[PDB]
Parts: structure tokens; C-alpha cells; sequence
């Protein structure tokens, strides 16, 4: 008769592997706060550390 | 650790109508001790970067 698909064993398939992008959204940029300045560059990086200057 | 103490004693009256007697030797002991010690110290980190030196 036939080879008859009702007979042969069918496999399955997996294709790895995917990241799912995340909501909710976060933007609110650019704005305050944006735009790095220098005086802060004196602030953060060591040495002569904080806490914060005047 | 051991040791052998040195001999001592009288000579004798070298005489007839009698005989001599031989004599002996002794031994002795000594000890010691093993001892052992140590300590440790440490720091934080945040403090290191904030203080200006290590």
C-alpha cells in the first residue's frame, strides 16, 4: 500500500536559545539628568575621595 | 636528650685481709618544648577607595 505517515516515527525539534526583551519601558532621557560635567569628574574618581565637596 | 654524669669517689685504704669494691656510673635526662603562634588582620574596601590611599 503506502509507507503511510501513520507509521514512521516522527521526531521533535528545539532551536536554542533566545532572550526575551523586558518591559516596562524606561527612557525619560535625555533630560535632567544628562550631560556629564567636569566638577563632578573631580568629585567621583579617587583619590582624595568624598563625601561630596563644596 | 640524655647525658652521662662523671665519676667520683674515694680511693681506698689499699690493704690486705680484705678486697676492693668496684663502683658504677649513672645517666640523666633532659627535655625541651615546641611552641607555635600566629595572627591575622584585615580591612574594608569602600573605606580604602574613599580615603585616598591603601
Amino acid at each position: 500500500a503506502y509507507t503511510k505517515i501513520s507509521d514512521v516515527i516522527v521526531p521533535e525539534l528545539f532551536n536554542p536559545y533566545v532572550i526575551n526583551t523586558t518591559t516596562q519601558l524606561s527612557a525619560f532621557f535625555q533630560s535632567g539628568i544628562a550631560a556629564t560635567d567636569d566638577e563632578l569628574n573631580a568629585l567621583a574618581k579617587k583619590a582624595g575621595g568624598g563625601s561630596t565637596l563644596n | 636528650m640524655p647525658y652521662w654524669n662523671d665519676l667520683d669517689g674515694d680511693s681506698q685504704v689499699l690493704n690486705d685481709t680484705d678486697d676492693l669494691v668496684p663502683q658504677k656510673i649513672n645517666a640523666g635526662q633532659d627535655k625541651a618544648v615546641l611552641i607555635l603562634r600566629g595572627n591575622a588582620w584585615s580591612s574594608h574596601d569602600l573605606a580604602a577607595t574613599l580615603s585616598g590611599s591603601d
